[PDB]
């Protein structure tokens, strides 16, 4: 892996919808699964969700697990993270992660886009 | 949901003397299923130690971790002035993934 | 960390190393057959017990309800396991009457196979020290052949039925029985014993089979290859089916296993260990075995070829043999029978429960509906011993040597694994698969396990299998006995009870699925929820 660059941040409303995307070069993306990692402004750490290598199996946090889809395209080796309810909670970084091995922990990590819902 | 917590928040440091930071976790994790990550300031994090002994590709020998069980900490020999960033320990164990409160190293 | 390895040692040792690989060893020319030995066991041996652990794990359930969750079209594997199981467990359970009658005949003054005088005994028979000091014969193999087996000229005549042989075999049953009933296994403080006597044993026969003044010769025939030896397909299946076994794999214990386990455990790490150790073991233990046979070699002044029987009777010849060599032989005669009584006792246990635990979830509305369980059990040890009575007779040898051959060996692991290691490859698929690893262990196989899986262990499975029937020889006892052609198709007939399970159980799906044929093989392929 080389590169990872999330897109598609931006300023919404409370309540409303927006689809970030996180494009993945240097390596095959099929192979390696994917993570999203959310940082608060106060520079807190928080886990949103993670999809599996192939998709199948699809794990949320407690606070997104009603609100938050995450989806890839493997063709497009781009990964996708789904908002349908943001709320005024929600505004933050999010960063997409590699987290094929579990005992590894996320090897590389993307640029990153801030969210806002003012 | 597996809350870590990590004691020594803001640590002031001078260069040379060692320093040493522990992650505290409210339910069992395995020694294999612990990372650590470097962030430096207005960057993305970066892994720095996984497995609880096995250094990453980038970060030097310089560091070090330890711990088992409910109790983790990591500890650095002689920090340098690259040093100065904010530490995250992680569990990897059980899901929801969780990530320690972080210490920010100011010097 | 020493509990799990304590654990451990309950099943990573059986007779399977310390009785059948020494005699599979010097049947095939001894240091020729490491050579596929070893190129199996990396190829296919420790990723196959991974990927049925594996399988076992992840849907926590039979060796047989599993492939519904896998592929429906191939549920065929568990039932030719499940018959491969109860063939198994038929003769099987004859090694541990054998070790009964050598026990009972053990308590005696002095060892019945240390000298010739009896009334059983030939008048060509001379004794290892003064055979060297004709066609002589030492003591301890017409020991072996006339007291304990009373071998007949052939298959062909079966003779009377030995009656304290039944008695054995009886004893065992019995004992099998009451510890299946009431749940009897290794867990107190008993376990440590239980674990640690074979191994203990094992070391003080190796170390009295190295300071023989001849283990060296046994020694350089164990490891030196002969070439020579590699262009007969027997060595190749031998060498490639006593690693599926020894690790009693494609039989779906293993399977069953998975689902009886603790959780968080480094799954890899532990099959890698179980494996390694259960080679090593085997390896070890030829070392003792070929060097009392050299040591027996450079005494009567014959080859080391042809010292002793060329069957499942060498670790009723050579260990006898050891023991007669030791301070007050009766007492380490007495302890050796008693480990190999237990050593096969627990992977007795260990089968005829997964057998009954198989066949209870295939019929649980009638088997499992109440207190019939135990009825069932008693009537499955019956029928067992009744066929078991079959190898008893004057004439059970052949059989028993037909059985170990085809019944739970040879062609039908090798069609297992195959079909096993296809199905998971290229049906299922090698991604799916690594991607339910990932989700289970954390970690997918790695580029070692997916291609052996794909590639090596049905190319070597079919190599075998194929170079078999190109350059087909006959079984034969000992190494001058024929088989007749009867006694081959029965054993053929053995072993297709177990390789036909998947046609059959294909085409009963087929015809009992609506639609079309491509719908109806779409249905089945796709794996269930
Ligand atoms: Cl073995």
């Amino acid at each position: 892996e080389v590169q990872l660059v999330e897109s598609g941040g931006g300023l919404v409303k409370p309540g409303g919808s927006l689809k970030l995307s996180c494009a993945a070069s240097g390596f095959t993306f099929s192979s390696y699964a994917m993570s999203w990692v959310r940082q608060s402004p106060e520079k807190r750490l928080e886990w949103v969700a993670e999809i599996s290598s192939g998709g199948r199996y699809i794990y949320y946090s407690d606070t997104v697990t009603g609100r938050f889809t995450i989806s890839r395209d493997n063709a497009r080796n781009i990964l996708h993270l789904e908002m349908s309810s943001l709320r005024s909670e929600d505004t933050a970084m999010y960063y997409c992660a590699r987290g094929e091995v579990r005992q590894r922990g996320f090897d590389y990590w993307g640029q990153g886009t801030t969210l806002t819902v003012s | 949901e597996n809350v870590l917590t990590q004691s020594p928040a803001i640590m002031s440091t001078s260069p040379g003397e060692k320093v040493t930071m522990t992650c505290r976790a409210s339910s069992s994790v395995g020694s294999s299923y612990l990372h650590w990550y470097q962030q430096k300031s207005g960057a993305s994090p970066k892994l720095w130690i996984y497995s609880t002994s096995n250094l990453a590709s980038g970060v030097p020998a310089r560091f070090s971790g330890s711990g088992s069980g409910t109790s983790y900490s990591l500890t650095i020999s002689s920090v340098e002035a690259e040093d100065a960033a904010t530490y995250y320990c992680q569990q990897f164990s059980g899901y929801p993934l969780t990530f320690g409160s972080g210490t920010k190293l100011e010097m | 960390k020493i509990d799990f390895v304590l654990s451990v040692a309950g099943g990573f040792v059986g007779l399977g190393n310390v009785w059948r690989f020494p005699y599979l060893c010097y049947k095939n020319g001894g240091g020729a057959f490491l050579i596929p030995y070893f190129i199996f066991l990396f190829g296919s041996g420790l990723p196959v017990f991974f990927l049925e652990i594996i399988i076992g794990q992840y849907t926590s359930e039979g060796g047989i309800t599993c492939w519904e969750k896998i592929c429906p079209l191939f549920s065929g594997i568990g039932y030719a396991s499940v018959v491969i199981v109860s063939l198994l467990n038929v003769y099987y359970i004859v090694i541990l009457a054998w070790a009964t009658y050598y026990l009972f005949q053990s308590f005696q003054k002095e060892l019945p196979w240390a000298h010739c005088n009896h009334s059983w005994n030939t008048p060509h028979c001379m004794e290892d020290t003064m055979r060297k000091n004709t066609n002589f014969t030492s003591p301890v193999i017409e020991f072996w052949e006339r007291n304990v087996l009373s071998l007949s000229p052939g298959i062909d005549h079966p003779g009377s039925l030995k009656w304290d042989l039944a008695l054995c075999l009886l004893l065992v049953w019995l004992v099998c029985f009451f510890c299946i009933w009431k749940g009897v296994r290794s867990t107190g403080k008993v376990v440590y014993f239980t674990a640690t006597f074979p191994f203990a044993m094992l070391l003080v026969l190796l170390v009295r089979g190295l300071t023989l003044p001849g283990a060296g010769a046994g020694i350089k025939f164990y490891l030196y290859p002969d070439i020579t030896r590699l262009e007969d397909p027997q060595v190749w299946i031998d060498a490639g089916t006593q690693i599926f076994f020894s690790y009693a794999i494609c039989l779906g214990a293993m399977t069953s296993l998975g689902s009886y386990n603790k959780y968080h455990n480094n799954v890899y790490r532990d099959c890698m260990l179980l494996g390694c150790l259960n080679s090593g073991t085997s390896f070890v233990s030829g070392f003792a075995i070929f060097s009392i046979l050299g040591f027996m070699a450079q005494e009567q002044g014959v080859d080391i070829a042809d010292v002793a029987e060329s069957g499942p009777g060498l670790a009723f010849i050579a260990y006898p043999k050891a023991v007669t060599m030791m301070p007050l032989p009766t007492f380490w005669s007495i302890l050796f029978f008693i480990m190999l009584l237990l050593l096969g006792l627990d992977s007795q246990f260990v089968e005829v429960e997964g057998q009954i635990t198989s066949l209870v979830d295939l019929y649980p509305s009638f088997l499992r509906k109440g207190y019939r369980r135990e009825i069932f059990i008693a009537f499955v040890c019956s029928i067992s011993y009744l066929l078991g009575l079959t190898m008893v007779t004057e004439g059970g040898m052949y059989v028993f040597q037909l059985f170990d051959y085809y019944a739970a060996s040879g062609v039908c692991l090798l069609w297992v694994a195959f079909f096993e290691c296809f199905v998971i490859a290229w049906i299922y698929g090698g991604n799916r698969f690594s991607e339910d690893i990932r989700d289970m262990i954390g970690f997918p196989p790695g580029p070692w396990m997916k291609y052996s899986w794909a590639v090596i262990t049905p190319v070597l499975c079919v190599g075998c299998f194929i170079f078999s029937l190109v350059k087909y020889v006959p079984l034969t006892y000992n190494k001058t006995y024929v088989y007749p052609n009867w006694a081959i198709g029965l054993g053929w007939s053995l072993a297709l009870s177990s390789m036909l399970c998947v046609p059959l159980v294909i085409v009963i799906r087929l015809c009992q699925t609506e639609g079309p044929f491509l719908v109806r093989v779409k249905y089945l392929l796709t794996p269930r929820e």
